[PDB]
């Protein structure tokens, strides 16, 4: 009770004394004119008029007037007033107009797009680290790259490093390449801004280079950033003939991408996070040192190491004492981490399909055996015996 | 009574200043709505005592 009581006690006298000082200093300011701040807000209103014309401004001229293009088509050499600011005015923001003789009366807007929100997430995953099933140095030295400079800059400071800068996520499918990332994004809460490789290429011809510097353009202003290139294999791999500009067209969207990763910019923190599956197909400029510092990569898990999968994707489930759960480990081999997780669901939905909650051993050796015959393996392995 | 009156006062009616059709984008805190008349610009403008 006493713990509420001294908050109330500091919080009560030194607000509530404010809010008196307030009240007492409208009326003063009003004296060496007669009334000066009622007026002000009398004033405002009387000036902009009513109604406001929205327009785009088109160039500043500096003098305090402004060439605003209202989308009514007239161009207007106006005048810059009051309740605006000539450096929160830059070319291509919106301006409020008087209508009477056009004015800049100002610019309380939010200036929100819905093309910045595609850049955004909303978020809470469902991913988080110790989901990953083993592989935990792999973790802390992804946790060293991404997480850990907004954590402490200290560290890197005082030993005189720069912190390091980029990573990229290799190996095979299924070693859980966007199970880190996610992981990593959900602990960091910095914005993190996902964009996946493919939405790079468009149905139109040039508007490649368009789209991929708007990007870091809204992670520049939201600084500290994550930008998650979620598998920039496919835009090498895949062409879609959707590109008027051809196999020239991805190739110039790539030119500009080397730019706004590093370049001359010298724009806020951000970390870039590049899932691919295959390293020796992308650019060699793309990855190349001291704008990737760091390349992690993962192959198959272990023996132990499945047990791990296993655990955390059996916990959440409903289970039997006849359940032996080191057994679909050892018949199980040379088989992925994403194979544990569907082997899991697909055992569920066939107690589901029985109608009872419980999860049998042979719902699991079912399970697996269906898991079993839909992977179709490797002819990488087909030289070797 | 209600024909009558009304037919005479009703041609002052139709000196009418005109309309226009809009619809809401967004609101603002300063009692204003943000408009976008359909083949016109848009209107920061306040709201009568109707709504
Ligand atoms: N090493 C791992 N430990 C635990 N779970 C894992 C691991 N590998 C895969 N998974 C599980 O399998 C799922 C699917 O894998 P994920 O989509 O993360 O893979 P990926 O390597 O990015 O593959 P692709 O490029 O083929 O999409 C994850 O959501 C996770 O549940
Ligand atoms: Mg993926």
């Amino acid at each position: 009770t006493r713990c509420k009581l001294k908050l109330l006690r500091m919080e009560r006298i030194k607000d509530h004394l404010l809010l008196e000082e307030e009240f007492v200093s409208n009326s003063e300011i009003l004296k060496p004119f007669e009334k000066k701040q009622e007026e002000e807000k009398k004033q405002l209103e009387e000036i902009r008029g009513n109604p406001l014309s929205i327009g785009t401004l088109e160039e500043i001229i500096d003098d305090d007037h402004a060439i605003v293009t209202s989308p009514t088509m007239p161009d207007y050499y106006v005048s810059i007033l009051s309740f605006v600011d000539k450096e929160l005015l830059e070319p291509g923001c919106s301006v409020l107009l008087h209508h009477k003789t056009m004015s800049i009366v100002g610019v309380l807007q939010d200036d929100a797009d819905p093309m910045v929100s595609v850049m955004k997430m909303d978020k809470s995953p469902t991913e988080s680290y110790s989901d990953i099933g083993g592989l935990e140095s792999q973790i802390q030295e992804i946790k060293e790259s991404v997480e850990l400079p907004l954590t402490h800059p200290e560290l890197y400071e005082e030993m005189g490093i720069k912190p390091p800068k980029g990573v990229i996520l290799y190996g095979a499918p299924g070693t859980g390449k966007t199970l880190l990332a996610k992981a990593v994004a959900n602990q960091t809460s910095a914005t993190f801004l996902r964009i996946v490789g493919s939405e790079l290429i468009q149905k139109y011809l040039g508007d490649g280079p368009r789209l991929c510097r708007q990007i870091f353009k809204v992670a520049g202003e939201n600084a500290p950033s994550i930008v998650f290139i979620d598998e920039i294999d496919a835009i090498g791999t895949k062409r879609y003939d959707s590109n008027s500009g051809g196999e020239r067209e991805i190739q110039r969207t790539m030119l500009e991408l080397l730019n706004q990763l590093d370049g001359f910019d010298d724009r806020g923190d951000v970390k870039v996070i590049m899932a691919t599956n295959k390293i020796e197909t992308l650019d060699p400029a793309l990855i190349r040192p001291g704008r990737i510092d760091r390349k992690i990569l993962f192959e198959n898990p272990d023996l132990s190491t499945k047990k791990k999968i296993l655990g955390i994707h059996t916990s959440k489930m409903n289970l039997s004492e006849d359940v032996n759960l080191e057994t679909l480990v050892t018949t199980k081999d040379d088989l992925s981490g994403a194979d544990i997780q569907a082997m899991c669901t697909e055992a569920g939905l066939l107690a589901l399909r029985e109608r009872r909650m419980q999860v049998t051993a042979e719902d699991f050796k079912q399970a697996k055996e269906r898991v079993m015959k839909n992977k179709v393996e490797e002819n990488l392995e087909g030289l070797y015996l | 009574n209600d024909k009558v009156r009304f037919i005479k006062d009703e041609l002052r009616l139709l000196q009418e200043p005109g309309s226009y059709v809009g619809e809401v984008i967004k609101i603002v805190s300063d009692k204003k709505v943000l408009v976008k008349v359909q083949p016109e610009g848009k209107y920061i403008v306040d709201v009568a005592k109707d709504i």
